[PDB]
């Protein structure tokens, strides 16, 4: 097994020169070897991507997945690290950076098929990774408008040559 | 498990690569590396470079104000004698001003005399831009000047390397006379101006203004913008040409997009041929007199 | 088909076992400080006066049979042992240990301070930046007390000597993302601190250590925080009302 | 911006709900009788009849069935159609349209104005009559 | 092709969705109010509705009587029906019943749940929605055109 | 029938994270007035309703004590009370409930 | 006195950011005050504060973006705070809200909040050449169809009412207001330094020397957003993005003796209230009709 | 392959070969060992031909490292920064000699797929083929079915 995501949490930065920008909070946290599937966990954990926390933990509230109340509690428990651990004042002023789902490892099991024949079947396992970072959510990209796609068709004919020319 | 040393080695290799793939080391100086003999570098520039120095002039000119306030730092801090052998160092700052005022004027002249044309605002943008922070230290960090140079700081910036180049320039024109240094710049700085514009780097605003006035000078009248060829105006790419009249004839033309941006072209294009800087021009003259 | 995990780790504190131990427990140190001297309640005034304070301070000290007692047991054990050199040494071991905390070395840490200090000054502070700096010492380090613990087991006795010192520091304390969290370094502040030191006897090697630090009850409230902190009231299930005390 | 959903009713305390209701079909029975009366107002010129000409329709609402005779003695079923609120909408010429026959757009029965689209209602607004389902 | 169909499928069958109706009707008379799948309750609903209006016909009508017999399965909610829950709805025609959404079953079947009720019952009030204040702004609002609805007659 | 070839990792990525099978959000949350939890707007607050919950299994407990059996259910109308209550002139003639803990805000005396 | 319409700006701005750093220079240090929950909500939830920093604003951020959303006003004690006004002392706090039982503060506050952008939309959309002078934002109850805001506009200008292009013109100006976020800012100011910055508006400096001549110390309060600076009774809500439906309305002209004044009335309603398309319209029919309580 | 790898124009460094020709080889750095018959060859040439080579080149640096390695190799290095390794391990006196040379000789820039074998500036002198240059031009610039 691998465990590297724990010790981000472990990093210690230089102090900050004055004048500087100050540098964002964030908080890696996970949870192992959940007896989710990797993939059903994966579509909850794409769900709450960019959505700043509150709103994560509202959208996982209603959800009748077996894994939203695993990732909303990994969630809370992200948040408490997130002001108690780390300095983090509001704690309202977390985002969800990154969340996703890992592959545990699995139990093997025999399923009884008939005429005698087996499959072999897999108890499976999951991890799930977050990490969060203090301050508001990025703005979600509006799509391109036709003036956008009018001023890149131009620059393109525009970056025209003569082919094989000299 | 396998029985070996050679592969094992082999692979810390291949570690080390992705080590240094992941995390970048921060730049370190030509210096502070394995091989380095400083006085046999000093010696190769000249020799490399055509040129003879004297040892002792360009030794100087390589030194900078920062490096020996970084040395009476390391000087203060210790608690060392250096002062005398130290504040002997005489610094570059004297052979840069020299440097940089012939420069100016061997340039200037080559223009002048290359382009008799040329507004005195143009030729002064000129030598404005061969003396750039851009194209000095191109050239200066081409030349191996940032490897000599010291200096805190090791990407030395901008400003320092200007300071340096133009050091190296006017210690050569101590060295050797002003033929010998005007030949230097002509090979290693205008040389840069080669497949650049007159526009590119003068950099003018309203182009039918300065051509109205450049042909008040001339006694010639009332450039007349009129349309030339054109396709499709109903299109989201038309394209025009424009032509510039004077009595009749025509002067220059020009392509674009937009009429307006046409017409700006034509007199761009006019002012080029006015002023001698052209596609057609005669290349210059790299040849020993 | 049949295999399954292994590693559910526990901790399980029991008592056989740990009675079996056939090489007891060997401290350098007692986690207590026996006696608390309580100072006096206007020790900000008469600081202010020089001798005032360093009169009754040195009466005190003369003053008391169980100071003079417990010396005399350490000048016996130990000899070539002062009470008039030891502020000196005492400061010393301070500003020797405060500027390990900076430069985060544990080793020399261990030489310097006690067990019962080490949990303590560097627990919080391992995964943050601490800049602390030693200016002036504005009243000269007093000692007020001395203590012995005498144990009969191991005829082991701890020389315990309280050292009051008046003092001028720079802290700051920088988060993990180097952004600051505490204090200012440009504030050269002015601290009291009581300062237990403790050292074994029967011990051959016999070091001067830091024991404890007392803070005295009327003691000036300390630098407040720079971030908001938020108290949550007491958690509620359904079915349990709130109530108000007034 | 998290906007939440929204519908007509939601805001509305027990006493301005009967009045929400009474505001807009007092001003349906208003908007219908108005229009009701349509030579009067500005006809657009009537023309006489030309051989290959072509009426406007109407849109009517299925009743159910019925039997019905016919004075020779056979039965004939029959099928109920009420036209209800009809009204012609807009009207698209003819090089507008098919380049050929000219188009007349006829509204349905009446429908719930709170259960529209924005652009919809805007339509109806301009025209005056409540909105044809 | 369900084309007005008016009852749901329950149960091992049409007799079988009887007996159901009829466990969770006994219920809903002996405990007036209960909690069941979303669905059931709803098609339980309509006889809840109609069970008041047989206790309404009195003891004496013998019909309602066998009626009670067989939905009420334990025979002593019987006189519960007709003097208790029929006696206490008079004046109103049908307003016997009030059903709400109860949150998803905690249960890992996560069913869709309701809770069904006779009203004028003794328990805890359920929490019912509230429709907003008239104080409220757009409320308000409101208010000024019917007051010059009323000046305006 | 049998798949005829191995469906490639691009494939089973645009079946899969296609937006018609992924989780899509809800708009309709919103918080309680009263605990300040949160609910659909349509539905129940799941707080609340367990208060409500709670209290009316003890009052059922209770007036399961007052019943000695399975089928002995009362022929009248019930009240339930609480600490420092008495019934009305209109409530009398009723089966009574008598409850320790005070009346719940919530709770009206009705 | 000879300006140009950005230099007012310009000096009214500068003598605000003058007035706030000399605010946040009479607080020597960080103090911690300690605000106590009297809401329904999370009873006995304490925030420990930075002094003449922190903002009941700043306050719901450690509960929950739910707090931060849905609360326009923030009772301190007895009393309606704006939620970006910096609390002085230790105190209690409840939030408002527009779906609240008796939100007739906020709803106050939002009225007022509205009349206020509009006053900002009015005073920017004139030529240069002619002369606007705002005068109040007269307190109407909100039973009353609309919000309003009156303005005296130049003499040579007087003949004129609007069209539906200049009303439609207003009210885009104000939705291109609403759609950039800006914060409501409030500032509490000395008379002394209050008259400095209107200056050239005659009927402000009355209405300062009124508003300040009811309050012992001499206290006008201050509210702005962006470049534009006004006085107004009461707190404001927090955001301008808080308004969804907007309307400037109609105008009327109401002239006295010794003046001409146009009153402009126009309608709104917040995200969180927003009404039916149906229901808009009539409510808007209403606001068009001449709105009279001064008093 | 060519769309495997990288690519680039043909250039020069600082206009060489312009205003004058500038060496572009700016120092070498040699590793051997005086013992380890690896390095045979680069001993032999260290012996006699290194010499004469820096006489032959004086603006190249020239550094020899005797170290215990089991594989020489020398480190060419250029004005451009460039750094290039090669190893002499076991070759002759000749194969040394000849890669010395290469390396004198190189400019210092990456080798990789070159797009084409030359360069211009300006490669256009008298116009540039545009769709109007062949054209006749009418009458007033009317269109084709343009009336005036
Ligand atoms: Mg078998
Ligand atoms: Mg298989
Ligand atoms: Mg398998
Ligand atoms: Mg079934
Ligand atoms: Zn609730």
């Amino acid at each position: 097994i691998s465990r590297k995501w724990e010790k981000k949490n472990k990093i210690v930065y230089p102090p900050q020169l004055p004048g500087e920008p100050r540098r964002p909070a964030e908080i890696y946290h996970c949870r192992r070897q959940i007896k989710y599937s990797k993939d059903k966990m994966w579509y909850l954990a794409k769900l709450i991507r960019g959505m700043s926390i509150d709103q994560a933990l509202a959208q996982l509230e209603f959800s009748d997945k077996k894994g939203a109340q695993i990732i909303k509690e990994v969630l809370l428990e992200a948040q408490d690290m997130a002001v108690r651990d780390h300095n983090v004042e509001f704690r309202s002023n977390l985002y969800v950076a990154e969340s996703t789902s890992g592959r545990g490892q699995y139990l093997k099991r025999i399923r009884y098929h008939g005429r005698g024949r087996f499959g072999i079947m897999e108890k499976v396992f999951c991890h799930y990774f977050v990490k969060l970072v203090e301050g508001p959510p990025p703005p979600r990209e509006a799509p391109k408008t036709a003036v956008a796609h009018a001023r890149e068709y131009i620059q393109e004919l525009r970056n025209r040559t003569i082919t094989h020319a000299l | 498990a396998k029985k070996g040393f050679r592969a094992a080695y082999r692979f810390q290799k291949e570690l080390e690569r992705w080590r240094l793939l992941r995390c970048p080391p921060p730049p370190v100086r030509r210096s502070e590396k394995p091989n380095w003999d400083y006085h046999a570098e000093i010696q190769a520039f000249g020799h490399r470079l055509q040129e003879t120095f004297s040892l002792d002039l360009l030794k100087t000119a390589f030194v900078n104000s920062c490096y020996i306030k970084s040395e009476e730092a390391k000087r203060q801090k210790l608690g060392i004698d250096k002062e005398a052998a130290l504040l002997n160092l005489k610094d570059n700052q004297e052979l840069s001003e020299q440097g940089i005022s012939f420069s100016q004027t061997c340039l200037t002249q080559f223009f002048e005399d290359a382009f008799p044309d040329l507004p005195t605002e143009g030729v002064t943008s000129l030598v404005d831009f061969l003396t750039s922070e851009e194209v000095v230290c191109h050239v200066a960090r081409n030349l191996a000047v940032e490897q000599l140079a010291l200096s805190a700081e090791f990407p030395v910036p901008p400003p320092v390397l200007r300071q340096t180049f133009f050091a190296v320039i006017g210690a050569l024109l101590q060295s050797s006379g002003p033929e010998r240094t005007a030949l230097f710049i002509r090979d290693f700085l205008i040389t840069q101006m080669t497949g650049k514009e007159l526009f590119e780097m003068w950099t003018i605003t309203n182009p039918m203004g300065l051509l109205v006035e450049e042909l008040k000078k001339r006694k010639i009248s009332a450039p007349e913008s009129r349309l030339t060829r054109q396709s499709g105006s109903t299109t989201a790419l038309p394209v025009y040409f424009v032509g510039l009249y004077c009595d009749r004839k025509l002067i220059a033309e020009g392509p674009g997009e937009t009429v307006l941006v046409a017409e700006e072209e034509a007199a761009r294009v006019a002012l080029r041929k006015l002023f001698g800087f052209t596609e057609n021009r005669r290349p210059w003259d790299y040849s020993k007199p | 088909s049949e295999k399954e995990f292994v590693e559910h780790a526990r901790k399980a504190g029991l008592v056989i076992p740990h009675e079996r131990l056939e090489r007891p427990i060997h401290l350098a140190c007692t986690a207590g400080i026996f006696d608390a001297y309580v100072p006096p309640e206007g020790d900000a005034r008469i600081s202010s006066l020089s001798k005032e304070g360093l009169a009754q301070r040195a009466e005190r000290l003369k003053k008391n049979v169980a100071s003079q007692l417990s010396i005399r047991k350490i000048r016996e054990s130990d000899p070539n042992f002062k009470i008039k050199d030891f502020p000196e040494k005492a400061k010393d071991i301070f500003i020797e240990a405060h500027l390990c905390l900076n430069n985060s070395d544990h080793d020399r840490l261990h030489t310097l301070v006690t067990e019962n200090c080490f949990p303590d000054m560097v627990w919080d502070i391992r995964y943050k930046t601490v800049r602390w700096s030693f200016v002036e010492s504005l009243e000269p380090p007093q000692v007020v007390q001395v203590r012995c613990s005498s144990l009969m087991n191991q005829g082991n006795i701890y020389g315990q000597v309280t050292v009051r010192m008046h003092t001028r520091q720079t802290l700051a304390i920088y988060d993990r993302f180097g952004r600051l969290m505490y204090g200012q370094e440009d504030v050269p502040r002015d601290v009291l601190e009581y300062v237990v030191f403790e050292k074994h006897l029967v011990d051959p090697y016999g070091s001067w250590r830091m024991h404890g630090k007392i803070i005295p009850p009327w003691a000036p409230p300390k630098q407040p925080i720079l971030k908001t902190v938020m108290i949550p009231g007491p958690q509620l299930k359904p079915w349990e009302e709130f109530e108000e005390p007034q | 911006h998290g906007k939440s959903v929204t519908w007509w009713d939601e805001h509305l305390s027990e006493e301005n709900v009967p009045f929400v209701k009474q505001l807009v079909s007092d001003e349906n029975k208003a908007q219908l009788a108005s229009k009701l009366c349509p030579l009067k107002d500005e006809p657009w010129p009537i023309h006489p009849w030309e051989p290959g000409s072509s009426r406007v329709g109407l849109i009517a609402l299925k009743l159910g069935m019925m039997p019905l005779w016919t004075k020779d003695g056979q039965k004939h079923v029959v099928t109920l159609l009420q036209v209800q609120d009809c009204h012609v909408l807009k009207y698209t010429p003819k090089e507008n349209h098919n380049g050929r026959m000219a188009a007349l757009t006829v509204g349905g029965k009446t429908v719930s104005h709170f259960h529209k689209s924005a652009s919809i209602l805007e339509f109806y607004q301009e025209l005056g009559l409540p909105p044809k389902q | 092709i369900s084309h007005g169909r008016v009852f749901r499928r329950l149960g091992l069958g049409p007799e079988s969705r009887i007996h159901l109706l009829q466990n969770l009707l006994t219920g809903l008379v002996r405990h007036e109010r209960i909690e069941a799948s979303w669905a059931r309750v709803d098609e339980l609903r309509g006889y809840a509705e109609k069970l008041i209006d047989y206790g309404k016909l009195g003891d004496t009508n013998e019909r309602a009587m066998r009626m009670a017999d067989f939905w009420l399965t334990e025979k002593d909610l019987i006189p519960k029906l007709f003097q208790v829950l029929a006696p206490r709805f008079q004046g109103q025609n049908g307003g016997y019943t009030r059903m709400l959404q109860i949150p998803n079953r905690n249960e890992q079947d996560r069913a869709k749940m309701a809770v069904i009720e006779y009203k004028g019952n003794c328990l805890p009030p359920l929490p019912l929605p509230r429709r907003d204040s008239n104080l409220t702004l757009l409320n308000q609002l409101l208010q000024g055109l019917r007051q010059d609805q009323e000046a305006s007659s | 029938a049998a798949p005829k070839n191995r469906r490639s990792i691009e494939v089973n990525r645009c079946r899969r994270r296609n937006p018609q099978k992924l989780i899509k959000v809800k708009n309709n949350i919103d918080v309680c007035p009263e605990c300040g939890h949160l609910k659909q707007k349509h539905i129940l607050c799941g707080y609340c309703y367990e208060k409500v919950r709670k209290e009316t299994a003890e009052i059922r407990r209770q007036m399961g004590k007052q019943e000695g059996g399975p089928f002995r259910a009362p022929t009248t109308e019930t009240v339930v009370l609480y600490s420092g209550e008495t019934p009305s002139e209109q409530d009398q003639g009723k089966r009574i409930i008598e409850r320790e803990r005070k009346r719940p805000s919530w709770f009206t005396q009705n | 006195s000879q300006l140009s319409p950005t230099e007012l700006i310009e000096m009214q701005n500068d003598l605000f950011n003058k007035e706030k750093n000399r605010q946040l220079s009479l607080t020597p240090r960080t103090e911690k005050i300690e605000v106590k929950h009297v809401g329904k909500t999370d009873p006995g939830t304490v925030f420990v504060m930075n002094k003449n920093i922190s903002t009941p604003y700043s306050c719901a951020m450690h509960l929950s973006e739910w707090y931060c959303r849905k609360s326009i006003l923030a009772l301190v004690d007895g009393q309606p705070w704006d939620m970006y006004k910096p609390l002085t002392k230790s105190c209690e706090i409840k939030f408002l809200t527009f779906k609240d039982d008796d939100p007739g503060e906020v709803n106050k506050a939002y009225w007022r909040s509205c009349a206020m952008m509009m006053g900002c939309v009015i005073e920017r959309a004139f030529k240069d050449e002619y002369v606007v002078s705002l005068v109040r934002a007269p307190e109407v109850p909100v039973i009353a169809g609309a919000f309003c805001y009156d303005v005296v506009l130049d003499k040579r200008l007087d003949e004129w009412m609007p069209t539906k292009e200049n009303l439609h013109s207003f009210t885009k100006d104000a939705r291109a207001l609403i759609y950039k976020d800006l914060p409501f800012e409030t500032l509490e100011v000395e008379a002394k330094v209050a008259l400095e910055i209107f200056q050239h508006n005659k009927y402000k400096l009355d209405f300062i020397e009124e508003k300040a001549s009811q309050n012992p110390e001499r206290i006008v309060k201050l509210h702005r957003f962006g470049d534009f600076i006004d006085v107004s009774e009461g707190p404001l809500i927090p955001r301008t993005s808080i308004c969804f439906q907007y309307e400037v309305s109609a105008v009327h002209n109401l002239q006295t003796q010794s003046s001409l004044v146009r009153r402009f009335q126009g309608l709104s309603l917040p995200v969180h209230l927003r009404a039916h398309f149906t229901i808009w319209n009539k409510l808007l029919e209403r606001s068009r009709k001449m709105v009279t309580e001064d008093k | 392959t060519a769309r495997g790898t990288a690519s680039r124009f043909l250039t020069s460094v600082l206009h060489n070969g312009l205003g004058r020709y500038v060496q572009q080889l700016q120092r070498l750095s040699f590793s051997l060992s005086r013992d380890a018959p690896s390095s045979r060859g680069a001993r032999e040439f260290v012996e006699r031909e290194v010499t004469d080579f820096a006489r032959r080149n004086p603006g190249v640096v020239i550094y020899v490292n005797p170290r215990p390695c089991c594989v020489p190799r020398v480190v060419a290095e250029y004005l451009n920064g460039a750094v290039r390794e090669e190893s002499i391990h076991c070759k002759s006196v000749e194969e040394i000699a000849a890669l010395v040379q290469k390396l004198a000789d190189q400019s210092g820039l990456d080798v990789i797929r070159i797009r084409k074998p030359f360069h211009t500036d300006s490669p256009s002198i008298q116009g540039q083929w545009h769709p109007f240059t062949n054209k006749p031009t009418t009458l007033g610039g009317l269109r084709p079915r343009e009336v005036q």
